């Protein structure tokens, strides 16, 4: 959960690290300790959000790699972890409009009805360009 | 005779009447523009009076499937599918000076039979698509396009 | 005295197992392997390979109760489990002549084949369709176990085994194409009393007739007479055979002209007209018509599919699409017609060798690939159920959409051959070399780039679909050699419209293509169609042959010792692969190298009856046209790629098994030679 | 009966004149360019893509297919225009022209990349690497493909073109020892490289390091 | 005089080697162009089919087959005539070296090669045939013995396209397909004859068609796929006497007229040139061809 809310604090991130960076003392990470460290790889991509490249470096994303003690043994089975990650071209676009303009959060939903009757003046048009779009539009 | 019911002689060599002996078979000498001698030109396997110069070349699947050599002109210039005359080869008129008469392709081909110039010595013409459209259009009953 | 590392210490239970092949007493002392196989059946030992040799090369010994109670009950200690595999091998191995310990293991297999027949029963769905007679009787009494074990699931898959064998291909095109060649050599040969029953067993069949509504009726309703002009060939052959000459002179005829006029309506079918039985199943449980892989899936139904199928598209004609599996998932399939699913089962088994030895490999497993188990069951011992071919596109339409988009014929080569050559007929090796290297210098196949390079769609899906394929020439390139089947034909050399990966399809014959095919001894690894195998990747197979150097090296030696022994039991593949795999390197240059390993003639004329069975010659000589062509994979995997052939023995290692392919898709003209399937594309 | 819709065409002179007016300034072209790609929006006279990008939402993502509509239509018209095809000077609209109208920027295609240096065009360079596999274009291909890590065929076309093309000198000892390969022969390519100014050459120094040994570098 | 021949074009045009125009103007088909030579009597000339010999009596211009002789798979690798002229002794692409009486339509003897005979010639003693096998084994087949052995491999596995022996019994010279021209030396004998190694050359760096050691045995006119009409005198001049190149030539043999001063470039280039060997200059270039020429007849 603290991987999900680690923005909405960094401290929900950093402290989550010390109840792994000190479980590290005795226990091992590889368990999910690979996916709780891969939801870390998330969210490490996306180090542009988990504020180590943006907000403050927060000495963080580097308490990540050696909290898996990834020292002497680092390769191979990454392969065992691709395993855990599982023309009338003018009318392909006459639609790519309406494909994109199908947007839920439109500024004006009149710029999904303005732009529609700018296809309905129109192809409404070829009644084949209504049963292709204006069943799904 | 039985010379009508062997291998390719009910699938391809049916209209020929082989039980019928030589005039219900009047034979056939086709010779190429790759007859590059005059001594082994296509000597198989006659005309049934009934089936045309649609005979003749489809025996060049039936002279390439009873003398193992005169090469298999492929397969789409023979015939398409083993019934009749060659939609890029005709027959053409022989005279009596072995002149390779190109123009007057309407005595032997598909339009009439190759019992239409009495002679068991003819050559042929080359098609440049002048010959393919006044012969498949006179032949939509003699190129059975099953 | 074991008590450690038990797999390597089982490479031991195996020198005693292979060595002792009554003698210590050895009837004991088998016990080194038999309890030590039970130390490794852990899972790292899944190798079924050496598990068969124990029950294969014990089914051959039989022998005393330590047979079951300490060996087979040692198995019955763990479990079936892993016998989800080799069950098509166990429906071939059906008379073993001691039944007394083996019915008892077939009882045991009634229990083995009573737990997960729920998955397979489909080796018994085949089994009852063919005879096995006295040992199909056992297979029929094992149905008693299936009829206890929900008779709901076995009866559904049976409904359809049948409703598909009742549907299989057609019936009336099939019967009139299995009269087409029968009483043909009976008429103009004579075969006489031979093909006197090649139309008699078609009569039976139309014993049910004017059968199913609007097709097994519209062909016997105006085919009421399509019988009356057989029973003149029946009587009077008994009595005149030159007066009633004139009946295979006629009945032959009448319906042929009907067969062609009946091959342009054989594609869009029904089903309201032949099978409204497979019309009405709608939903069975117990379909799993291509799932069957694990269970995470739980046995796919059929919730069907078009009455009105869409057929191949070939001569054979077994309905290819998709039969809606309920796992809402259209089951891809092309049925299979008049065949052999112990060839495509060994075509999945052996794709099961090999990807499990592609898993095991070095780098070459981070850069991992595996050649795709093609989905097929045997519907008759002569039929099947194949599987849609899953995206692609084969080298004939794969050279179409170039020449489609490009507009330059396939003839132009065989027309730049009707220009250079009269054609190849007669035209010895420096010549075929000649009119090869002028119908080529001209010629360019930059096409694999151009078609790459339409997708591409990253300008690097070019790379990504190749840098998939690059490694996918390499894999089934080296695969298609050491094994065989190379099959040069453009339906074999299939591309992917999906990833771009290795597609073999239309699997010819277990052994290689030179001592085939006689359309030339074609000796090449496989082809170089070179700029479609070159403009694909940088320098014509050099970062790619870097990659055949990876696969060859790995699959030269990675356990090649065994691996081998039970890939040899394909040495004696009982019925299908006996059957289909002797008359394997095509028997047109084989039978003929040693007619007189043994005798054959002058013992079949001097005993009253000793020909029936004579065996030895001819049936253990077809087993020694085998043990003189099989000792001869083993002696063709030790002096060419461990892999025998040339002058150049020793082993030939990486470089010399690395050149044994750069020699053979450049040396020599032997790449030229094949033809109708060679289809000389730069 | 509906479909009274040419509806697609219309070529833009005057308008290629107003694009020609703002190319001196913008130089971060994505401001007045995108203003004008709303005017390369106005296909004709009327359309659904024309009075369409009068939208207020106007996104760069509808503007990219619609920057080939008043352009595959006015396009091959050098009227102002292919006179202004390159100018011009974030560069990723281009790639849809492409396979099916070609455009020039091939030889200079080092320029088809230097604007964004990445070396994104490993196929308009791979079209120039087989065009003619030149002695300096094969090794420039052994460079931009250690980047793509396709070295596994850039020690293909380096072991091919060390065998095939002539027999080279400075890229062969450095991708052989990258990598067992030439370990001690790239070091016996120090015994025929103590004449080449040993020092920097790292092929001859690495298999002392590539490989302990640190005794030859002590 | 006589020569001839045709290539892909398939145009048996006999011209004369001491003149300038065309002897004998017959187009050729229904096969290649294996064989277009005049037969030991130089009159019944082979034009060659699926082992078809159809002996067209050079004297009588334009005939009709006169004396078939057909029957053996493939095409007569070479129609030598056991000078008796009684024996044809055809080495075909089939294999079996039968051994045709070319004065009766029958095959009187047989002997099999396993690895499509490559070379045949007669030693002129009547007791010889020095029949060669794609392995290369010169298997000395004497014409009254049925002997495999004696067999000797000059070069293993690469095909012996081409065996040239002399009219004496003092040579041979043997060149493989690779164009590696082993020179052996025959104890002129009957039945046995030991092959004793002068010099493997490089033919040719490229591919040999047939190296005739002249009517003279003075040269070694070595012709190739790479277009060269080389002549190589007998003693030490087994070291280059000539490199004669040209344009698609692919000259497919050599011949010597009646003083070793005329080389003939049988090439698919349109031209059968009667050069001037010791003089290397095209003295007589024949147009009488739609396209090429192969092999070939120059019985002055």
């Amino acid at each position: 959960e603290l991987s999900v809310v680690g923005g909405k604090e960094m401290t929900r991130y950093l402290k989550e690290l010390m109840p792994l960076i000190i479980n590290t003392f005795q226990d091992q990470s590889n368990s999910f300790k690979r996916d709780a460290a891969l939801t870390t790889l998330g969210q490490l991509a996306a180090s542009s959000g988990y504020v180590v490249g943006p907000l403050l470096d927060y000495p963080e994303l580097l308490g990540i790699l050696i909290n898996i003690l990834k020292t002497e043994n680092n390769p191979h089975i990454r392969r065992g972890t691709v395993r855990l990650i599982g023309e009338y071209y003018p009318t392909v676009v006459i639609h790519n409009l309406m494909k994109i303009l199908n947007d839920p959060s439109l500024s004006i939903h009149h710029t999904a009805a303005i732009q529609a009757i700018m296809h309905i003046f129109q192809n409404l048009g070829l009644r084949c360009v209504s049963f292709l779009d204006q069943i799904i539009p | 005779k039985k010379k009508r019911t062997n291998t390719n002689s009910v699938d391809v060599l049916e209209y020929f009447s082989f039980v019928c002996g030589d005039k219900v078979p009047n034979y056939e000498s086709m010779g190429l523009e790759i007859y590059i001698q005059a001594s082994k030109k296509y000597k198989r396997n006659s005309f049934t009076t009934k089936v045309r110069k649609s005979s003749t070349i489809f025996e060049v699947i039936g002279f390439a499937l009873f003398l193992y050599s005169t090469e298999k002109k492929p397969d789409n210039f023979e015939e398409d599918g083993l019934t009749v005359e060659d939609i890029s080869n005709p027959n053409n008129f022989s005279l009596k000076i072995v002149d390779e008469d190109g123009e007057p392709f309407e005595d032997n081909f598909g339009k009439l039979d190759r019992k239409s110039t009495i002679q068991s010595i003819s050559d042929s013409e080359v098609v440049l698509c002048k010959v393919d459209d006044a012969e498949k259009s006179q032949n939509e009953i003699e190129t059975p396009l099953p | 005295f074991d008590n450690t590392w038990y797999k390597a210490w089982h490479n031991w239970a195996l020198a005693n197992f292979e060595v002792i092949s009554s003698n210590l007493i050895h009837r004991h002392v088998i016990p080194a392997i038999k309890g030590f196989f039970h130390s490794i059946s852990l899972s790292e030992s899944s190798s079924l390979q050496d598990a068969l040799r124990l029950l294969t090369l014990w089914f051959t010994f039989g022998g005393i109760p330590e047979a079951t109670q300490a060996m087979h009950e040692g198995f019955n200690l763990i479990q079936i489990g892993t016998w989800l595999e080799v069950l098509p091998q166990l429906i071939s191995r059906i008379h073993q002549p001691n039944q007394i310990v083996s019915r008892s293991l077939l009882s045991l297999l009634s229990d083995l084949g009573k737990a997960h027949p729920q998955a397979l029963v489909y080796p018994l769905m085949v089994a009852i369709k063919s005879e096995s007679l006295s040992r199909q009787k056992a297979a029929l009494s094992i149905i008693e176990k299936m009829r206890i074990h929900s008779p709901v699931l076995v009866d559904q898959a049976e409904l359809v085994s049948h409703e598909l064998i009742r549907m299989a291909v057609l019936w009336h095109e099939q019967w009139y194409e299995g009269l087409d060649d029968a009483s043909r050599q009976f008429f103009g040969e004579h075969n006489t009393e031979k093909m006197f029953a090649a139309l008699e067993p078609l009569y039976e069949m139309l014993k049910r007739g004017p059968e199913t509504l609007r097709e097994i009726s519209f062909q016997n309703s105006f085919g009421r007479d399509l019988n009356d002009a057989y029973e003149w060939l029946m009587n009077y052959k008994k009595s005149k055979d030159v007066s009633n000459l004139n009946q295979a002179w006629d009945i032959y005829y009448n319906v042929f002209r009907k067969i062609g006029k009946q091959l342009p309506q054989l594609q869009t079918l029904e089903l309201q007209h032949v099978s409204p039985k497979l019309l009405s199943a709608h939903d069975l449980e117990l379909a799993v018509p291509g799932t069957r892989a694990s269970g995470g899936k739980p046995i796919v139904k059929i919730s069907k599919f078009e009455p009105v199928f869409s057929v191949i598209s070939s001569k054979q004609r077994p309905r290819k699409f998709c039969i809606k599996g309920s796992d809402g998932k259209d089951y891809k399939y092309v049925l299979k017609g008049h065949e052999d699913i112990r060839q495509d089962s060994l075509v999945m088994q052996l794709f099961g060798l090999v990807n499990t030895l592609l898993q095991n490999d070095a780098e070459c497993f981070r850069r991992h690939l595996d050649i795709q188990q093609y989905p097929a069951i045997p519907l008759s011992p002569k039929s099947g159920l194949l599987g849609w071919v899953p995206n692609s596109d084969t080298f004939h339409v794969l050279i179409r959409e170039h020449r489609e988009a490009k507009k330059i014929p396939l003839n132009i080569e065989h027309w730049v051959m009707l220009q250079m050559a009269p054609d190849y007929d007669n035209l010895t090796l420096l010549q075929k070399v000649e009119v090869f290297t002028y119908a080529l210098n001209n010629t360019e196949g930059q096409d694999l780039y151009k078609v790459l390079w339409l997708k591409s769609r990253s300008s690097e899906t070019w790379l990504e679909r190749r840098t998939t394929y690059t490694r996918s020439l390499a894999v089934m390139s080296m695969t298609g050699y050491i094994l065989g089947l190379g099959d040069r034909h453009p339906s074999n050399l299939m591309l992917d419209r999906i990833t771009g990966k290795v597609i073999h399809i239309d699997f010819g014959d277990c052994f290689e293509a030179a001592i085939l095919r006689e359309k030339f001894p074609e000796k090449v690894p496989f082809r170089l169609t070179r700029m479609l195998t070159y403009a694909m990747e940088v320098s014509g197979i050099e970062g790619s042959f870097r990659i055949t150097c990876e696969n060859v090296m790995k699959v030269l030696r990675d356990n090649k010792g065994s691996l081998m022994a039970i890939l040899e039991a394909f040495a004696f593949d009982p019925l299908i692969n006996w059957g289909f795999d002797l008359p394997t390197k095509k028997i047109e240059e084989e039978t003929g190298i040693q007619l007189p390993v043994m005798n054959a003639n002058e013992l079949l004329s001097n005993g009253a009856i000793t020909e029936e069975e004579v065996q030895r010659v001819e049936n253990e000589h077809k087993n020694a046209i085998r043990n003189a062509r099989a000792m001869l994979v083993l002696k063709r995997i030790t002096d060419k790629l461990t892999g025998n052939d040339i002058r150049r023995f020793n082993d030939l290692d990486v470089p010399e098994q690395v050149d044994k392919l750069i020699q053979q898709a450049t040396s020599v003209e032997n790449l030229c030679q094949h033809y109708i399937g060679w289809c000389p594309f730069w | 009966n509906y479909e009274d819709e040419m509806q697609v065409t219309k070529l833009p002179v005057n308008q290629n004149i107003l694009k020609n007016a703002w190319y001196c300034s913008q130089q971060k072209t994505k401001e007045d360019w995108q203003e004008w790609i709303r005017r390369l929006s106005i296909q004709l006279l009327k359309e659904s893509p024309s009075a369409c990008l009068r939208s207020c939402s106007s996104l760069v993502s509808v503007y990219y297919p619609l920057a080939r509509e008043l352009f595959n239509a006015s396009f091959s018209s050098c009227w102002v225009e292919l006179q202004t095809s390159y100018q011009e000077d974030l560069v990723e609209f281009m790639e849809h022209d492409d396979k099916p109208l070609p455009i020039p920027i091939h030889t200079l295609g080092k320029y088809a990349q230097k604007c964004h240096a990445f070396a994104k065009a490993l196929h308009y360079k791979e079209v120039e690497f087989l065009e003619e596999p030149k002695n300096s274009t094969i090794e420039a291909l052994i460079s931009i493909n250690n980047q793509l890590h396709q070295t596994d065929s850039a020690i293909g076309i380096l072991k091919h073109a060390q065998q095939h093309n002539e027999l080279q000198l400075k890229e062969t000892w450095y991708e052989k020892l990258q990598r067992w390969e030439d370990a001690l022969a790239a070091y016996n390519e120090k015994e025929a490289a103590g004449e080449d100014s040993v020092e920097v050459m790292m092929g001859k120094l690495r298999s002392l390091y590539a490989l302990g040994e640190w005794e030859e570098l002590s | 005089v006589i020569l001839v021949s045709a290539g892909y074009d398939h145009t048996i045009r006999f011209w004369e080697a001491l003149t300038g125009v065309c002897s004998r103007t017959i187009q050729h088909s229904d096969s290649q162009v294996n064989r277009l030579e005049i037969t030991n009597d130089k009159k019944l000339l082979a034009t060659a089919g699926h082992q078809n010999v159809r002996l067209y009596d050079i004297r009588t211009t334009n005939p009709n087959p006169v004396a078939s002789f057909e029957g053996h798979r493939g095409n007569v690798t070479s129609v030598s005539f056991q000078q008796d002229n009684r024996w044809m002794v055809t080495s075909s692409e089939d294999g079996t070296i039968k051994v045709w009486d070319v004065r009766s339509p029958s095959i009187p003897r047989n002997y099999k090669h396993n690895a499509p005979v490559n070379e045949v010639v007669i030693h002129p003693n009547q007791g010889e045939l020095i029949s060669c096998d794609r392995d290369g084994n010169i298997r000395i087949w004497d014409l009254g013995e049925n002997q495999c052995t004696h067999q000797l491999t000059p070069e293993d596995d690469t095909s012996l396209q081409s065996l040239s022996m002399a009219s004496d019994g003092s040579m041979l010279a043997a060149a493989n397909t690779k164009g590696n021209c082993y020179v052996w030396e025959m104890p002129n004998h009957t039945d046995a004859s030991h092959l004793k190694p002068v010099t493997k050359f490089r033919a040719h760096s490229t591919y040999i068609t047939r190296i005739l050691l002249s009517s003279d045995v003075k040269h070694l006119a070595t012709c190739s796929a790479d277009h060269t009409a080389r002549v190589w005198s007998i003693d030490d001049d087994f070291k280059l006497e000539t490199t004669l190149d040209g344009h698609q030539r692919w000259v497919w043999d050599c011949a010597f007229s009646a003083d070793s001063a005329y080389l003939v470039t049988a090439s698919s280039d349109h031209y059968v040139r009667l050069w001037d060997l010791s003089t290397r200059e095209i003295v007589r270039q024949y147009g009488g061809h739609h396209k090429g020429a192969v092999c070939v007849a120059l019985n002055d």
